[PDB]
């Protein structure tokens, strides 16, 4: 079948960037063509069909052009609300093909993270593991550190981290950080902190507390 | 072409 590919895989751009999305068909699709938009959470909406033309509510920053098997949108002015994954379709021939996905992030100013950490719950160490969170919330950008440090000594063997997608709104990020023990070993220490750098930190900022 | 696109 026909093949779509989708340059670049990710991008990233400050609010009111011209940013363009290309799109190549192993064939000509004689403009058949549609652009959609997967914002986070939700299904895909369609920007456009027949590679140019908008749909009825699409902002007017949004764009498209082309032609044969070589086609490009373009958001004129990306909003903060834009966050999201772009995709071309080809409805030239069946089966209908989607090209990869574009990534598409709001670079913002620096914000740095608020820090909160959270002992386990008495019923976790009645449960036979226990889970100590360390929360960062609403940062930019998205890179931080983060160390766990159980009486003074660092352990990360036994942490993992998820983070949340980019906020449509904000443009930051949250993060946890999950250090996993068995209860035992979390009854033989005293004290628990995590400790966070950041860009946005002038010096590193450590959470703390008391087991008991 | 088809689907969005198909002509009857």
């Amino acid at each position: 079948d026909i093949q779509m590919t989708q340059s670049p895989s990710s991008l990233s751009a400050s609010v009111g960037d011209r940013v363009t999305i290309t799109c190549r068909a192993s064939q000509g699709i004689d403009n058949n063509l549609s652009w959609y938009q997967q914002k986070p959470g939700k299904a895909p909406m369609r920007l456009m069909h027949h590679s140019s033309t908008l749909e009825t509510g699409v902002p007017s920053r949004f764009s498209g052009s082309g032609s044969g098997a070589d086609y490009s949108l373009t958001i004129s002015g990306l909003q903060p609300e834009d966050v999201a994954i772009y995709y071309c379709q080809q409805y030239e021939n069946f089966p209908i093909t989607f090209g990869g996905g574009t990534k598409v992030e709001i670079k913002r100013t620096v914000a740095a993270p608020s820090v909160f950490i959270f002992p386990p719950s008495e019923d976790q160490v009645k449960s036979g593991t226990v889970s100590v969170v360390c929360l960062l919330n609403n940062f930019y950008p998205r890179e931080a550190s983060v160390k766990w440090k159980v009486d003074g000594v660092l352990k990360t063997g036994n942490s993992q981290e998820s983070v949340t997608e980019q906020d449509s709104k904000d443009n930051t990020y949250s993060l946890s950080s999950t250090l996993t023990l068995s209860n035992t070993d979390y009854q033989s220490h005293n004290v628990y902190a995590c400790e966070v750098t950041h860009q946005g930190l002038s010096s590193p900022v450590t959470k703390s507390f008391n087991r008991g | 072409a088809v689907g969005i696109g198909a002509v009857f």
